[PDB]
């Protein structure tokens, strides 16, 4: 018996991940072109997405390349009420 | 070949205001000379840029 | 001249509002007469300005 | 051959898309490409984004108000914006003035007007006012 | 002993056949709640554009309307009740209008509420309304109109 | 039958009634209801209050003066205030236009004008120009 | 798909509510019988729901429901792919 259900969203960021090598991105050059790569979704290079930084603009070269797959990462923290009688 | 020196240069520009206060915002009038009725009509205003 | 040249208005007298605290002397935060302030108004009066 | 355009024609139509809500886009020279929209809702009014990526998780279209001239519309070119083609890959794009020799090796200016490919990659231009096809190499640009 | 019934002009309310009336070329016309109220042709020849005109009559030989280019709005066709010029006329500038909704005294000494659904003119220029529920024709001086 | 409304129709009578003194309820359109009030002693002259609500323990109203024009009175409905029932729970008041369908299935608009109930609360409705009764189903509100 | 997820307990209590009014217990007299009772389920009266406790004083009320009541909160990470 579930009771109160409450949804609470703590980050949205995007992280990108090559299709090929299959490691996240961390770093990038002054052209913005990587300079290193992770294996790890909390050192991954990250572009805030919360409502207020869409549509950004620093990471224009990067999406538009082909080899990369850009990933909506979002972490979350629900509340769950229970009743369970006598 | 200019990696490390400083250039300067004269430049133009395009013209540009904001508004920083509004001067004899409001005037006013009461058309009615050659009207079916009365009519009300805004006078311009002044700007301060 | 005076009807030629005005705008018409609506005019209201001023006077304190009875919710003065007699202590502090200033006023209730929120009743009917004034919503603060610490003047009320009469009914309103018709007018050219 | 390579549908990457589809133009509309009638205004009459792009104003049927309209109406069926349908997202328009509509090109300029020398300036950058702009999305039309009508306003759903009570009011209907037209609806203007600078915004040309797809919609996404990362990425919103802002849409405003405009007073759009049909003089606009039924001038430049318009598409469909989610069957829009970014671009076709070749040298000389359609419309594009360059110099040709005739038949008789006598040379005159042209635009070009054609979309053909074999599946390597390989592309032909035939010019308007005429009828053969013109390789890139044949083709040279005229400079404004 | 009378004229026969005279039209309303019927204000178009959807921009897919005004669109298609002025690709076809027949001319417009727009009141402005602001400003005025003007005429809208598309350009004739192959050189197309919008034009605007302000000499609101009928092309007489001794009348000619004359054009210039304007950058038409399409908020403005759909906020603003457009019409045809060959029906916006000077012809019937009838008190109340067709599918209007009137207040009209019966015989009973009670005023009922009724649309009026024709409209005619005597030769001396009465305009004869037909009301819903009633058989007869009403005068304008017999009639009310409420608003609001 | 339900009496909740019992308007004045002579100002004469309204005059009278405020000689008495008894308070008055003034219906406006689009705008706060009102009462309205001859003032006590030497000096007789209108007052108006703006609170409609029965005096109380917690409530007292507040009178000012003003210069009451008689054509609000001549013209809008005029109610004695305690007399007053504050509404009548129907789904279209009492000139509120409709749509209608005549006897012979020819729709027609109307007013209506008519208060009748059973004892379980299920309405009626006459309409201006029309004798008999309409159900609350039957009819149509006009929108405006 | 779940990329991390761990479930913790925050708390275990037992609150108590009317069988009459339905209403839970908000605020109690000396000898913990009600006084003051709300609608609410979480600011309602609770205690933990030990063994010890129960030792150490349900018991007073007849118009009682003793409701046991447990909290979830639950921390998760996604990673959705295009
Ligand atoms: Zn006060």
């Amino acid at each position: 018996s579930i009771e109160k259900k409450e949804e609470v969203i703590a980050h949205n960021e995007v992280v990108f991940r090559s299709l090929t090598q299959g490691l996240y991105v961390k770093e990038v050059d002054i052209y913005s072109d990587v300079v290193s790569y992770t294996k790890d979704v909390d050192e991954a290079l990250a572009m805030p997405n919360t409502i207020n930084f869409k549509n950004s603009r620093k990471y224009k070269k990067l999406i538009m390349n082909l080899d990369l797959e850009p990933l909506n990462k979002i972490q979350k923290v629900i509340y769950e009420t229970h009743l369970e009688g006598l | 070949k200019y990696e490390n020196h400083t250039v300067t240069l004269k430049i133009l520009m395009t013209l540009r205001y904001v508004v920083s206060d509004i001067l004899k915002e409001s005037r006013y009038q009461y058309t009615k000379f050659n009207q079916p009725k009365s009519k009300f009509e805004n006078l311009p205003q002044k700007l301060l840029l | 001249f005076i009807n030629d040249r005005g705008i018409k208005v609506l005019w209201e007298e001023a006077y304190f509002c009875p919710c003065l605290n007699p202590d502090t002397g200033h006023p209730r935060v929120d009743c009917p007469r004034c919503h603060g302030k610490g003047i009320a108004y009469l009914p309103p009066k018709e007018t050219i300005m | 051959p390579i549908q990457d355009a589809k133009p509309i024609d009638d205004i009459v139509d792009i104003m049927t898309y309209l109406k069926n809500g349908k997202v328009l886009r509509v090109k300029q020279d020398n300036q950058g490409d702009i999305l039309v929209r009508m306003s759903p809702g009570k009011h209907k009014f037209t609806e203007v984004s600078r915004d040309l990526d797809k919609e996404s998780f990362y990425y919103k279209r802002h849409w405003v108000l405009y007073n759009v001239s049909v003089n606009s519309l039924i001038t430049f070119d318009v598409y469909l914006d989610e069957e829009y083609s970014e671009t076709t890959k070749v040298k000389y794009p359609k419309d594009t003035i360059v110099e040709y020799t005739r038949e008789d090796q006598e040379k005159d200016v042209a635009m070009i007007k054609e979309i053909l490919t074999d599946n390597n990659g390989n592309y032909f231009y035939a010019l308007i006012g005429e009828t053969m096809l013109f390789d890139e190499n044949k083709l040279n640009k005229v400079k404004d």
